[PDB]
RNA sequence: CGGAGAGGUA
DNA sequence: GCGGGCTATGGCGGCGAATACCCTC
DNA sequence: GAGGGTATTCGCCGCCTACCTCTCCTAGCCCGC
């Protein structure tokens, strides 16, 4: 009945679930953590591969080194090779780097051996290859003291693809094929609208296939021996108008290298160098595997090639010619049977995933290629018997590539740290847009779709809402990635009509040739479906009623297609997809409240989500708590060892929120390994807590909750229910300056000591001081040539709070400062924000809105016992938006808060027959759970509403319908009809009105086009666009438009004159000529155009 | 027709510019690919930011330093050759490359 | 087209898409039946000359004006013989 | 409070699809940091209260103020210029009541 | 040539206008807006202004 | 002949010779409209216009030296071609051949780019402005107000 | 754009199963994509008019 | 406050 | 030996203009 | 082989508005101190 019986110290949250889960949810950071230990070839990855891929365990760095080496000159008199990459201990701990500014990296070394092929002398050395950024245990990278996430990229797997199209002119089904290599040259073969098979090597003229066929060494005899059963194949040679092996080669040269002697040897070199050597063409292991699978070439020999071959290039032609006709089977000589068919380019078998390891490997590969070019250049301009490995290797390209990737890439993204869920969701993203993928505008509506192959591998609900709709996705819960980059999802094997154990991981390609059943299906613990028919995805995601003897697999749980954030919405199946998407996205925007409290009606995906996120502290090993304080826990292990955990208090996140850890254990308790020993930002007893439980009413009220507005009580402000803490970060440094030298000190000229009261001896303000909008935080002076110029740090407009911490790095203390600085003083100001009018709230069901009004607690609808409601939500928003799940949540929340007791005096009521024990009775403030797709039914909700406990006296405030009888606090009369009341879970989004208010009259101006600046942070003004100009013109209001466009924006004299007139009692002057017209005139003149104004 | 502008506009004409027009617009020639020096943080001479072509960089001042007051209004510097006027002139004057 | 693209092509005065021929002189027609082509000949009442269009694909239907278009039927000057959208430049 | 009396203000919501996207009102100071919009102009502005924002403009000269007061005043713009139907009509809760 | 250059294809319009040596009699909403002059409509007509 | 006469009559009717297509001088825009700024610390990042002007000036000076000192025809012709290409890229970078790209393999902003597009001079500075006496905030419903 | 012949058989009061929800997501997302495309398409026409 | 990239709200 | 400056093959539709393929003299 | 009439392919142009936050702008090498 309970939710999480595996975690040692878990709360007893009871569940309404009826279905057993065969498998436990995997680790939620395993992709990011495993794809990197594969890169560095850690022992753990080696052990993991031993029970699977023991045939050839090689890491990414080792593979790159083996592929690159040996490096030999043209004469072959010398060589250079690399082997056994090795890592040393990280220079500094993760906290040290995150604090100072250093990158979390470790040294890398490789054993380089130089062999002279004419003397036999071998010289070996250990060459330092540079610092390698390492991954923290949570799946992030610290680059320049900032945490980052390397997102996975969805791309098209290399291979050969056949497509089909209809010719408009003649209604003929033209076909095509394209060999897509990795780092190679394209090779098409079309069938045009004259039944003439052709080629388009690179982007050249459409040469007939027979050209290259003969150029490869074939003759008409063989060309008609293998090809010829197709009419077009023979007709190609019939009308080719050219013949001859050397003639064909010279034709290919005419089409390939224009303007150079067409010699047979040169054509051989060009062709068999472009498409066959080793280094220009790289199908890669995945590409070779896909080509062998498609063209049915080999099913034996382990893949030991990355280059094209004659058999493949002729099998492509055979496949195409058979395809065009109507054939549906082929068996290329010495190959297994394979069908003929087009390829869907969106399928999850035809598009793979590039993870962090592969991207970093590619960047290291390009750096090593540059270094190889350098070493080959230097290997011929230096004397022999003086060359050593250290004298030829230049590490600069590799370090430059690593820097560029980790600092200037579209996949290395700033981590989201609004709350624990946002970061975890960020680490599990699948993006299609990147260096090698689609484009945000040029992408059509067929790549922004939900494909049937995505069932169980990418969540269909959680996507952005704007231009990135369909381009960024989220990995599912039970899904994993295989060695080649194709995502797999678990399935439960069913044999002889019995749903057995032994989960087996499948791929989309494999899954397309089976029949899998629905998880939430009736089984009776005997391996035999209770019901006759079960919906199943037939072949192309076609749900169908099917005989029970055809099923071959079964989903693990009815919670397998959704992601982590979508699995925390209770009653998800009662909400429409749009509102569910809104709620899933909004759950990642909630701010951490000052005090956290877990829901009453959660789902269950909140303990594992919190633990895997890593914001809680988990005991390393079992033991007995010795001394617990606000700053440190000390577990006295069972072997005499003591390990003290330190809690990070009142820290700052990337998004200004407050991260604060609190121990939740006492000094005598005994803990177990893996038990939650402290809490985090949005956690309560180890479970996510992003909001609060509030008593809600569902009536319209005086038009204040009009059009999605909200009404709050004043208790939530007095008692600090929805209060939050935010932190700012002010930083200033003193440079050397051409002027020469600058100092931070209390010596600020022209200012009395009264203003500098809060300043101290050094120059910084006192911790525990109060700062308002405009106040010296770090007083300094820079001699701009005394010349001393006060450029002291000031509190930005609209900022206030208390200075809680100051960090100063001094060059005198041999700190790791940037180049050309001496001090890097930094400050922190924190302030508590209470809920106000204009702040945004929302639930888990896409019900958002701003706070229209905050009533006093006296004139609020109060129940018969005198308890006011906390929040009022309008009735007109619910039935239109198809998110009825909020009403069910309110009902169940009231039932949970009130506590209940099913009266099974004479048999359990028929509506509680399938209700687990420990759920037939509950005590007030009981926490329950309703899994996302297997939870509380409506009959159970009605039954529970029918039996709830009285409050203090024998009075039930809410009847069977779930509606109470309220009183009008503003007039006193009771409302004529009952109202729906209950408890729902509300979150406070990061869209506070204090950040969205801005005004201006005058201030900074731009320099080229002398118009106000844009932005709330340099004052700046609101822009009067072009459609507003159209509106003003349609009103027929010439003078307002003229003043707006002339004297308010870019009329330099006009602005000063207007200000001087308004400050006095004068009348506004006349506008002049704008300043953006003179710039245009000068630009037109600069384009050599004589533009003049004629009177 | 109206030089800078000033209202009472009647027509705005456009046309190709001959070498003579382009040489008449220019106040000088640019014949050195130097923009600005780093040590003194001043524009070079005969560059793309010369103060003897496009105008003074400081109101009523010379790169020579000979004249640095309003009283020296309108006199072309005898040492550096930079005319003494307001710094806004750099938004108007143009140069040419032969 | 039946939406914003239709509005755009109407205001851009482009050839519609499913351009349906429109008569240019009142007269009877010797309608002919064939695969991938329909021959529609304009036999004017005056009898000066006969215009004809034989490239009409069989996919498009025949407009119903006054009964469906039939062989040997008199038509008006601007009547649209087939079904679809007329090209603005011809009317 | 005396200074702002009888001085109209221009409010604008983006996108400005049509003419009624800019209308002139009269300012009265309130408590908070949000702008209070009369419920009957929402359809003209196509605005809602789930996170929408708006801009504010102040005409200075006498001609601009006269234009705001006579041409662009909200109470004088009740009918849609496109069709002539009223746009300050009650809706939702008012219709139900 | 000033209202067409602000709509589309600035380069083509400018190059053709320069060859044809076209003169712009500034009379229109867009042109008067660009040159900062009262638009000729509504309260900007002679009888009203 | 219709198009030919279009262009020929265009050049005939007015007193505009067709000799303005071939340039002997190149105007330079004023500096304050093509300014160069310094990043944090005092390091100047060059503007696109300045780099193109610099390339043209370099090529012009080197060709002038080659012609003045005397040289085989091939070198002079090659330098004249490299000056033609630089001047073409100044006015319109990317129209012919590969765009002249700066750091990070991105094409430079020529003088033509200043006038065209949604971010050009017109549709960004002349048909719309940034105006003072304006603000912005969130909107809430006031039911006690009047129309 | 073609209809699924299943069809979806449960109201949002009862609670759709997993397959019904998945096959509903298709039409759910296509509408938002089309809405973005249409808001992009309309402004160009309005400016031209 | 000039440019490039990433994320987001209506 | 280290620092600073100088140089060197996943949009798509519309449209027009610069150019393949075939009968005629 | 030129003429006149068809096809054919390539290049250019266009693709809503307003606002908020965050990180980074070359590499090699030759000369100078
Ligand atoms: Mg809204
Ligand atoms: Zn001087």
């Amino acid at each position: 009945s309970s939710s999480n019986n595996s975690v040692p110290g878990a709360p007893n949250r009871v569940s309404f679930a009826k279905l057993r889960e065969p498998l436990e949810v995997p680790g939620l950071l395993d992709v990011q953590t495993d794809s990197f230990e594969w890169l560095i070839g850690s022992p753990r990855w080696r052990e993991s591969a031993a029970e699977r891929g023991d045939v050839n365990p090689v890491g990414g760095l080792e593979e790159v080194l083996y592929e690159l080496s040996p490096i030999e000159d043209f004469s072959g008199s010398m060589s250079l090779s690399f082997s056994d990459p090795r890592f040393d201990d990280v220079k500094a701990p993760v906290d040290e780097c995150k604090d100072k500014d250093m990158t979390y990296a470790a040294p890398l070394f490789v054993t380089a051996e130089f062999i002279n092929n004419n003397t036999g002398e071998i010289k070996s050395q250990t060459v330092f290859m540079g610092d390698f950024p390492m991954m923290t245990e949570k799946g992030t990278f610290i680059i320049n003291g900032t945490e980052r996430v390397v997102v996975s990229q969805l791309v098209r797997s290399p291979g050969v693809y056949f497509d089909e199209t209809i010719d408009k002119s003649t209604d003929k089904t033209l076909h095509s094929v394209k060999v897509i290599p990795s780092r190679g040259a394209w090779l098409e073969f079309d069938v045009d609208k004259r039944d003439t098979v052709g080629v388009r090597i690179d982007r050249k003229r459409r040469q007939p296939v027979t050209v290259l066929l003969k150029a490869l060494g074939w003759t008409s005899e063989q060309i008609v021996e293998r090809f010829g059963f197709s009419e077009i194949m023979r007709s190609t040679l019939e009308k080719d108008n050219t013949v001859g092996t050397d003639e064909a080669l010279l034709d290919i040269y005419r089409k390939l290298r224009p303007g150079e002697p067409p010699t047979k040897e040169s054509a051989q070199t060009l062709l068999e160098n472009l498409f066959f050597k080793e280094k220009r063409y790289d199908l890669a292991r995945v590409g070779r595997y896909k080509v062998n699978k498609k063209l049915g070439l080999h099913v034996g020999e382990p893949i030991t090639s990355s280059t094209l071959t004659e058999e493949d290039v002729v099998a492509t032609i055979e496949y195409l010619v058979r395809l065009h006709e109507g054939q549906t089977t082929m068996t290329v000589p010495g190959g297994v049977e394979v069908p003929v068919e087009t390829d869907d380019i969106d399928h999850f078998g035809n598009r793979r995933l590039r993870t962090v390891g592969e991207l970093i490997q590619n960047q290291i590969r390009v750096g090593m290629s540059r270094m190889e070019r350098v070493v080959r250049e230097r290997m011929t301009t230096q004397d022999v018997e003086a060359i050593t490995p250290q004298t030829l290797i230049n590490i600069r390209p590799v370090v430059a590539a690593i820097k560029e990737f980790f600092g200037t890439s579209q996949l290395s993204q700033f981590m989201d740290q609004n709350n624990p869920l946002s970061g975890l969701t960020h680490k599990r993203r699948l993006s299609a847009l990147g260096p090698g993928g689609l484009s945000r505008e040029r992408a059509g509506l067929e790549v922004r779709d939900v494909h049937p192959s995505h069932y169980g591998r990418m969540c269909p609900i959680e996507t952005p809402e704007g231009p990135n709709i369909g381009l960024i996705g989220s990995l599912s819960v039970y899904a994993r990635v295989n060695p080649f980059g194709f995502i797999e999802t678990p399935y439960r094997k069913v044999v002889d009509g019995v749903v057995s154990d032994e989960i087996v991981y499948l791929t989309a390609d494999e899954e397309d040739r089976h029949v899998v059943a629905q998880a939430n299906s009736p089984i009776d613990a005997d391996g035999r479906f209770v019901e006759p028919r079960v919906l199943v995805r037939r072949k192309a995601g076609e749900v169908e009623y099917v005989p029970s003897s055809e099923v071959d697999y079964m989903d693990v749980s009815p919670r397998q297609m959704v992601s982590v954030a979508t699995a925390m919405i209770p009653f998800l199946e009662h909400d429409d997809a749009n509102r569910a998407l809104m709620g899933a996205n909004m759950q990642r925007q909630a701010v951490p409240l000052v005090r956290s409290e877990a829901p009453l009606v959660g789902t269950g995906m909140e303990l594992r989500a919190a633990i895997d996120a890593g914001d809680v502290v988990v005991a390393e090993e079992s033991g007995v708590i010795e001394e617990v304080s606000a700053d440190y826990i000390t577990v006295m292990h069972d072997n005499g060892t003591r390990r003290t955990y330190r809690m990070r208090k009142f820290a700052r996140s990337n998004h200004g929120t407050c991260a604060n850890q609190c121990p939740i254990v006492d000094a005598g308790d005994r803990v177990e390994a893996g038990q939650v020993i402290a809490d985090g930002p949005c956690t309560d007893d180890g479970e996510m807590a992003l909001g609060k439980n509030l008593l809600v009413a569902i009536m319209p009220w005086e038009g204040h909750n009009y059009e999605d507005a909200i009404i709050l009580s004043n208790r939530l402000v007095e008692e600090d229910v929805l209060t939050s803490i935010h932190i700012e970060e002010h930083e200033i440094d003193a440079r050397d300056t051409k002027l020469g030298a600058e100092e931070i000190t209390r010596d600020i000229p022209n200012i009395s000591d009264e203003v500098l009261a809060d300043l101290d001896e050094r120059g910084i303000v006192r911790i525990g001081a109060e700062v308002r909008d405009g106040d010296i935080l770090v007083g300094k002076v820079t001699p701009k040539g005394r010349e001393v110029r006060d450029t002291s740090l000031k509190v930005p407009h609209g900022e206030s709070g208390k200075v809680i911490g100051i960090r100063v790095f001094s060059r005198e203390d041999e700190d790791e400062l940037p180049a050309g600085v001496n001090e890097l003083v930094r400050v922190y100001v924190a302030q508590k924000r209470k809920i106000s009018d204009g702040d945004k709230l929302a639930g888990r069901h896409g019900n958002k809105g701003v706070i229209g009004k905050i009533l006093p607690v006296e004139d609020m609808p109060f129940l018969a016992d005198g308890t006011p409601v906390d929040i009022i939500l309008n009735t007109h928003g619910v039935p239109r938006r198809m998110n009825i799940g909020q009403i069910l949540e309110t009902h169940l929340g009231w039932c949970a808060h009130s506590g209940w007791k099913v009266d099974a005096a004479k048999g359990v009521p028929d509506w509680a027959a399938r209700l687990p024990d420990e759920l037939l009775e509950a005590q007030p403030n009981a926490i329950v759970s309703t899994p996302v797709f297997d939870g509380a039914q409506e009959a159970e909700l009605q039954g529970l509403l029918s039996c709830t406990l009285p409050n203090r006296d024998g009075d039930v405030l809410v009847d069977a319908d779930g509606k109470a009888m309220l009183f009008d606090g503003r007039s006193g009369e009771p409302f004529p009809y009952p109202v729906t009341v209950g408890y729902m879970y509300i979150m406070k989004l990061h869209h506070l009105v204090d950040d969205k208010i801005h005004a201006r009259s005058t201030g900074p101006y731009s320099m080229i086009t002398q118009q106000p600046l844009g932005g709330k942070a340099q004052f700046g003004g609101q822009r009067f666009g072009e459609m507003e100009c159209w509106a003003m013109q349609a009103y027929g209001a010439a003078y307002t438009l003229q003043e707006l466009l002339t004297i308010k924006s870019d009329d330099t004299v006009g602005r000063v004159k207007v200000y001087e007139a308004i400050v006095k009692g004068e009348n506004i002057p006349e506008p002049g000529i704008p300043e953006s017209f003179k710039v245009l005139l000068k630009e037109l003149q600069s384009l050599c155009l004589n533009v003049e104004v004629l009177s | 027709g109206a030089m800078l502008d000033v209202n009472f506009f009647d027509e705005l004409r456009i046309g190709l510019a001959t070498a003579e027009d382009i040489r008449q617009w220019s106040y000088g020639e640019v014949k050195k690919p130097e923009t600005i020096n780093y040590r003194t943080l001043k524009p070079e001479k005969d560059g793309l930011f010369c103060e003897k072509i496009f105008g003074p960089t400081r109101d009523w001042e010379c790169y020579c330093g000979k004249y640095k007051r309003v009283r020296f209004k309108g006199i072309i510097c005898e040492r550096c050759g930079v005319e003494v006027t307001r710094a806004k002139v750099r938004r108007e004057r143009m140069g040419h490359i032969e | 087209t039946g939406g914003l693209p239709r509005v755009q092509e109407l205001f851009e005065a482009r050839v519609p898409r499913g351009k349906a021929p429109i008569a240019d002189v009142t007269g009877r027609v010797r309608l002919e039946d064939g695969e991938r082509f329909y021959k529609i000949t304009i036999v004017p009442d005056d009898g000066g000359e006969e215009v004809v269009y034989d490239k009409i694909s069989k996919r498009q239907r025949l407009r119903v004006f006054k009964r469906v278009l039939s062989d040997g039927d008199h038509v008006e000057v601007g009547q649209q013989l087939m079904e679809g959208s007329a090209d603005p430049h011809e009317v | 409070e005396e200074v702002i009396a009888e001085h109209p203000v221009l409010l604008n919501r983006a996108p400005t699809l049509h003419r009624l996207g800019i209308q002139a009102f009269e300012p009265m100071l309130v408590e908070g940091k949000a702008i209070q919009l009369h419920p009957l102009v929402c359809e003209a502005f196509n605005a809602d209260f789930d996170g929408d924002q708006m801009a504010v403009h102040l005409p200075l000269s006498a001609e601009a103020q006269a234009e705001a007061r006579i041409l662009m005043l909200s109470s004088n713009n009740i009918l849609s210029p496109a069709s002539g139907r009223p746009l300050a009509m009650p809706r939702l809760d008012m219709v139900t009541g | 040539w000033l209202s067409a250059a602000s709509f589309q294809e600035t380069t083509r319009v400018l190059t053709d206008a320069a060859i044809n040596c076209r003169s712009d009699k500034l009379n229109g909403l867009k042109e008067n807006v660009i040159i900062g002059k009262l638009i000729p409509a509504g309260t900007g007509i002679n009888r009203y202004r | 002949a219709l198009k030919r006469l279009k262009v020929v009559a265009a050049f005939q009717q007015s007193g505009n010779s067709p000799m303005g297509m071939v340039l002997d001088a190149v105007p330079v825009i004023p500096p304050e409209l093509r300014p160069m700024v310094q990043l944090d610390g005092g390091r100047f990042a060059t503007s696109d216009l300045n780099d193109l002007y610099r390339r043209v000036i370099n090529r012009n000076n080197r060709l002038k030296r080659l012609i003045d000192l005397g040289a085989p025809e091939i070198i002079v012709n090659n330098e004249k071609r490299m000056l033609q290409e630089s001047v073409d890229a100044l006015f319109d970078n990317g129209r012919r051949g590969r765009p002249v790209t700066g750091p990070g393999n991105r094409p430079l902003k020529s003088l033509s780019d200043l006038l065209k597009g949604k971010q050009g001079r017109f549709r960004q500075n002349l048909l719309g402005k940034r105006v003072d006496y304006s603000g912005r905030s969130v909107i809430v419903v006031g039911p006690q107000l009047k129309l | 754009g073609e209809f699924i012949p299943r069809p979806v058989k449960s109201s949002f009061r009862e609670g759709l199963t997993v397959l019904e929800y998945f096959i509903n997501t298709h039409g759910a997302r296509k509408g938002l994509a089309d809405t973005a495309l249409r808001t992009a398409d309309s402004g160009y026409l309005t400016r031209r008019l």
